[PDB]
C-alpha cells in the first residue's frame, strides 16, 4: 500500500509508475489494482508524510534499495555503456559532455 | 480549417547562457515535429566565428613539450576551443599572442585588434612559469556554418603546409547544448495537446532568445517559396 | 489465420454454428435471411420432394452476450454440392476458424510504452475498425398477479415527463431502433395499491 | 521460410531497417518485422472499472 | 506537491508526534481560524503546514503558547 | 549568402500515386523538410466524408432488407471508403437510388455539380430480387482529422429520427508518404540535394495543394515563433 499524487489522464486504466512495480510485484498482464481516498485531515497528513512513496525507497526486511531499475532501464544503460574498438569519432578529445552530446546527437 | 496558436511564451533566463522556455498549448502531434526541426537547425546549420589553425614557435608536433608550461599542448588547444570571439568585417583574421612573467595568460592577454572582440576576457589560455616565461603564438579565426572537426580538413590535406600547421576543432554554432521536452496539457476538454519546454546553454556570444529568433528565421525564409495562402 | 494448421476448417464444419447444405442442388434464392436451393434431380426424392430451404439467424443473445449472426457466402447461380458450407457463422470465414486478426508487429522498446509485457497500438486500428465488436444484453419485466391485483403493462405511468414516453408506443414497449442510455425507461409497469 | 522469403524479395534474415516515424532518424541494428495473428480476450476495460 | 518530508522529521525526531502538531496546525488553518504565515503557492493546507514546519516557524511549543496568549 | 529551395516538377504516374521534388535544398535542411513535411501531411490535410445515413425500410444499423445480401452494416462499413470531392458546400446530400438485380456501385450516385465521384466502379451493395429496389440519402461533411460517431454522440442534437445511422469519420484523404534526399548535381555547386516525396492518396486532393497547404501550416507556426514577447 502507498500513496500517490494523481495526475488526471483520459481513459479507464490506472497509470503507475514502472519504478515501483517492483515494489508491488504488478505485472501488467491483466492484473487490477485499488485505489482508496483519504477521508479526514489526518489521515491526508499521513499519508504524504510516512506512507509517500519517496519516503519508503528501503525495504523494511532488508536495507537495499527497491525501487532499482529492472529491465528496460538497466538494458538500456547497459547499451550506453559498452564500448567498442573502433567506430565513428575515434581519439578525438573533447572539452566536456556538452560538445559529446553535441556530436552524438 | 482553424488550427490552435500557442500563447503565453514564458522564458526563464537563469545564468544568462541557460535559458528554459515555455511553449503552450500546441496541437497534437506538432510538438515533436517543431521541436526536432528547431534543433537540428539550431544545432548543424548556424553562421559563427572560430578558432581554426595555431602555430606555436616552439613544437612541430601535438605531443611534444615546451618548456615550463606544466599543461600539455593538448590542454592549450582544449582551451582555445572554448574562445568565443565575435569579429564584425573582415572575414578572416590571425590574432598574435605573446606573453611573458608569472602567471596564467587568459585571454585578455591577446593584442587588442579592431574588429575583434573577445566576450570572455578571463578565459584561462595557458600557465607560464617563473624566469622564462616565453609564450608565442598565432592563431587563426575564420567564419562559417556548422560544425567542422578536425579530421575532415586533415583529410584533404595533399597541399603539404609547413611545419607548425596545427589544425584545431572549428565550433562554429554558438550553441553548446539544446534540448526539448514535450509534456501533457489540457484545454479543459481536449487533453492530447502538448507543451514545449526547450532548455538551451549557449557560448556567450548571443543571447537564447535572439538565437532562437534567427533559427525560426532561418527556417521560415526556406520555406517561404511554397507558403502563398495569406 | 495467415499461419493455421489445417484443423481450422474441420472445426468450423463440425461445430453447429455453420450453414451446410443437406441435399446438394443449385442456389435459387439468396437473401439475408434465407437460402433456398433447389435440388438436382438425380438426388431429387420421387414422392413429394420440392427443395430445400436454409433458413438463417441474425443478431441473437449468446450466453456470453455475443452476437451470434450468420452470413451468406454464396450467390446466385453457384453450384453447391452436399456437405459444403453455404453459410458462415459466428467468427467463421469461408469455412476457416478466424478467431481473430492478423497484424503487422515490430518487435522493439519504444520509449517503455511496452515497459514490461504491455503492449503499444497504432491509431490505424482503431481508425478501421477491425477489434469492435458487438455485445448483447438481456432484460425481463415480469407483471405477475399478486392478491392485492394485478400489475399493469400500460404505457401510462404517473408523474413521469413526457420525455421518458417519448420512445415508447401506446402499449408501452419501446419502439424497435430506438437510442436508449443508462436510467432511461425500458418498459412502463404500475403497481397497483390497496386499502 | 527462408526460401519464401526470398521469392517475396524480402531480406532473407527476415528482418528491416526502420525509421523513427517521430523523430526521423534511423534506428542502428535493423529490427524484426512481420504479421502475427492476435486475439482480443473477454476480459475487457469497461467492465472491469 | 511536497515530495520528502525528511527535514520536518529532523527538527522533531520522533516522527510521530510530527504527524500530530501538523494536523493540529493544518486544522486551525482550514476552518478559518487562523492564517498561514507562508505564502501559499496553491497547495492544500496539509502540504501548507508541513511547509511552515519544515520552516522552523511552528512548533508544539509555539502552538500552545499562541494558543494561550 | 544562402540558396533557396525551388518547387520542381510534379510527376504523376497513377491517379492516386504521385511524387513531388524539390530540387535546390541547402545541405541539412532535407531530412528536417522531409520529415516536417510528412508529419504534416499525415496529420491535418483537410477532406470529406459521409458522416451519417438514412435508408427507408431499415429501423436500425442491425435490421435486414429483403433481397440483399449484404447486412446494413456492411452497407455503412462499405460507404466509409467512398471517395468523394466536394467543392462548395460544406454539407451535400446525395441521392442513390436503385431497382433490379444487379451490383450497386458508387456510378449510381445521383450526378451532382458540385459533387465529384472520384471512383465510380466502387461497389456499395447486390441486389438479388427483380422486384428489391433500395433508396438511400447520405449526407457528405468537411473535417479534418477522425471523429468516431460516440464523441460526437454527445452533440446528439435533435438525433430524434430513428432512421439516422450515424458513421464514423475518417476525415482524412492522405493514405501514405514517404521521402528521399538524392544528391542534386547543380552545374555549380559541389554538394546538393533534392528532396523527393511520393505520396499515395485515395484521389481527391491533388499533390500541389496539398504541398502547399503543409508549407503554409509550418510557416504560420514559424510565424508564431518569430515574435517573442518577454514582457
Ligand atoms: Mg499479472
Amino acid at each position: 500500500i502507498q500513496a500517490f499524487e494523481p495526475v488526471l489522464i483520459e481513459g479507464k486504466a490506472i497509470q503507475l509508475h514502472p519504478l515501483v512495480c517492483a515494489a508491488y510485484n504488478a505485472d501488467f498482464d491483466g492484473d487490477q489494482m485499488a485505489v482508496h481516498v483519504p477521508l479526514t485531515l489526518e489521515a491526508q497528513l499521513e499519508a504524504r508524510a510516512l506512507m509517500m512513496s519517496t519516503n519508503n525507497i528501503l525495504s523494511p526486511a532488508n536495507g537495499e534499495p527497491i525501487i532499482v531499475p529492472s529491465q528496460d532501464v538497466v538494458l538500456g544503460l547497459y547499451y550506453m555503456t559498452r564500448d567498442c574498438v573502433n567506430a565513428k569519432g575515434e581519439g578525438m578529445v573533447l572539452t566536456g559532455p556538452k560538445e559529446a552530446e553535441r556530436l552524438y546527437r | 480549417t482553424e488550427f490552435l496558436k500557442p500563447r503565453l511564451v514564458d522564458i526563464e533566463q537563469v545564468s544568462s547562457t541557460h535559458a528554459k522556455v515555455t511553449l503552450e498549448p500546441l496541437e497534437r502531434g506538432f510538438g515533436h515535429t517543431l521541436g526536432n526541426a528547431l534543433r537540428r537547425i539550431l544545432l548543424s546549420s548556424m553562421p559563427g566565428c572560430a578558432v581554426t589553425e595555431v602555430e606555436i614557435d616552439g613544437v612541430l608536433h601535438e605531443y611534444s613539450t615546451k618548456e615550463g608550461v606544466q599543461e600539455d599542448i593538448l590542454e592549450i588547444l582544449l582551451n582555445l576551443k572554448g574562445l568565443a570571439v565575435r569579429v564584425q568585417g573582415k572575414d578572416e583574421v590571425i590574432l598574435t599572442l605573446n606573453k611573458s612573467g608569472i602567471g596564467p595568460v587568459t585571454a585578455a592577454d591577446i593584442t587588442h585588434d579592431g574588429d575583434v572582440e573577445i566576450v570572455k576576457p578571463q578565459h584561462v589560455i595557458c600557465h607560464l612559469t617563473d624566469e622564462n616565461a616565453s609564450i608565442s603564438m598565432r592563431i587563426k579565426v575564420q567564419r562559417g556554418r556548422g560544425y567542422v572537426p578536425a579530421s575532415t580538413r586533415i583529410h584533404s590535406e595533399e597541399d603539404e603546409r609547413p611545419i607548425g600547421r596545427l589544425l584545431v576543432d572549428a565550433c562554429y554554432s554558438p550553441v553548446e547544448r539544446i534540448a526539448y521536452n514535450v509534456e501533457a496539457a489540457r484545454v479543459e476538454q481536449r487533453t492530447d495537446l502538448d507543451k514545449l519546454v526547450i532548455e538551451m546553454e549557449t557560448n556567450g556570444t548571443i543571447d537564447p532568445e535572439e538565437a532562437i529568433r534567427r533559427a525560426a528565421t532561418i527556417l521560415a525564409e526556406q520555406l517561404e517559396a511554397f507558403v502563398d495562402l495569406r | 489465420p495467415l499461419v493455421g494448421t489445417g484443423m481450422e476448417r474441420a472445426v468450423a464444419v463440425d461445430s453447429g454454428v455453420t450453414a451446410v447444405a443437406k441435399r446438394g442442388g443449385v442456389v435459387q434464392y439468396v437473401d439475408a435471411s434465407r437460402i433456398v436451393i433447389k435440388v438436382n434431380e438425380d438426388e431429387m426424392y420421387p414422392g413429394e420432394a420440392g427443395i430445400d430451404i436454409y433458413n438463417l439467424t441474425k443478431y441473437t443473445r449468446s450466453n456470453q452476450n455475443t452476437c451470434i449472426n450468420q452470413m451468406p457466402c454464396v450467390s446466385l447461380g453457384e453450384p453447391v454440392e452436399r456437405g459444403d458450407v453455404l453459410a458462415d457463422g459466428p467468427s467463421t470465414d469461408l469455412g476457416e476458424l478466424a478467431l481473430g486478426q492478423n497484424m503487422r508487429v515490430a518487435f522493439m522498446p519504444w520509449n517503455g510504452y511496452n515497459f514490461e509485457d504491455s503492449i503499444l497500438v497504432s491509431e490505424r486500428v482503431v481508425q478501421e475498425d477491425r477489434f469492435t465488436t458487438i455485445h448483447i444484453q438481456e432484460l425481463a419485466c415480469v407483471s405477475r398477479d399478486t392478491k392485492l391485483g394485478p400489475e399493469e403493462i400500460t404505457a401510462d405511468i404517473p408523474n413521469v415527463g413526457e420525455a421518458a414516453l417519448s420512445k415508447l408506443d401506446e402499449s408501452g414497449i419501446v419502439y424497435i431502433g430506438a437510442e436508449v442510455t443508462g436510467g432511461d425507461i425500458l418498459v412502463g409497469k404500475v403497481t397497483p395499491k390497496g386499502e | 521460410i527462408k526460401e519464401l522469403l526470398k521469392l517475396g524479395d524480402l531480406p532473407t534474415s527476415g528482418q528491416i531497417r526502420l525509421y523513427d516515424g517521430r523523430t526521423g532518424e534511423q534506428f542502428e541494428r535493423p529490427v524484426t518485422v512481420g504479421y502475427m495473428y492476435m486475439l482480443k480476450l473477454n476480459h475487457l476495460v469497461d467492465d472491469k472499472m | 506537491a511536497r515530495v520528502t518530508v525528511q527535514d520536518a522529521v529532523e527538527k522533531i525526531g520522533n516522527r510521530f508526534d510530527l504527524v500530530l502538531v501538523a494536523a493540529r496546525r493544518a486544522r486551525q488553518m482550514q476552518v478559518g481560524g487562523k492564517d498561514p504565515l507562508v505564502p501559499e503557492e496553491n497547495d492544500k493546507t496539509t502540504v501548507i503546514a508541513l511547509r511552515e514546519i519544515e520552516e522552523g516557524l511552528i512548533n508544539n511549543q509555539i502552538l500552545d503558547v499562541r494558543e494561550r496568549q
